[PDB]
């Protein structure tokens, strides 16, 4: 992985390392998962940590992060996870999000919407003017 | 009053629900 792939894995560990100690606890991983709406168990979340927790400390560190990320994407499939992202709001794969399109992303993480506010959202990220956000003007508003 | 901020969160929760399910995938 280059330096910048290695970059990006830490913003994503960052995310998630709530206290910024430099390792990700079962505690912080149900932290996140609650807030996306999911209720892991104590065992479940002991599971998950386990599986990627390679020198068996109990907490994950960002090595063994990503090791677990550098997994994945050494995978033919896997793409990065900014093109990943924007695949998630583009659902039907044409390659523009549609007003319809971020309001399926925004439900479905929770985030309350009004169709002002989402039409702003197109018009500001919007360059070329056609009234949906292409993958360049996702990563340029990104 | 930009709404930039609403687009980097929505990345945000959607990065973090990924590397969620990473931790499933693994394997
Ligand atoms: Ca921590
Ligand atoms: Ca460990
Ligand atoms: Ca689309
Ligand atoms: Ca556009």
């Amino acid at each position: 992985l280059t330096e910048e792939q290695i970059a990006e894995f830490k913003e994503a560990f960052s995310l998630f390392d709530k206290d910024g100690d430099g390792t990700i606890t079962t505690k912080e991983l149900g932290t996140v998962m609650r807030s996306l709406g999911q209720n892991p168990t104590e065992a479940e979340l002991q599971d998950m940590i386990n599986e990627v927790d390679a020198d068996g400390n109990g907490t994950i560190d960002f090595p063994e992060f990503l090791t677990m990320m550098a997994r994945k994407m050494k995978d033919t499939d896997s793409e990065e996870e900014i093109r990943e992202a924007f695949r998630v709001f583009d659902k039907d794969g044409n390659g523009y999000i549609s007003a319809a399109e971020l309001r399926h992303v925004m439900t479905n993480l929770g985030e309350k919407l009004t169709d002002e506010e989402v039409d702003e959202m197109i018009r500001e990220a919007d360059i070329d003017g056609d009234g949906q956000v292409n993958y360049e003007e996702f990563v340029q508003m990104m | 009053k930009s709404k930039k901020a609403v687009w980097h969160k929505l990345l945000s929760k959607q990065r973090r629900r990924a590397v969620v399910a990473c931790f499933r995938m693994t394997p």
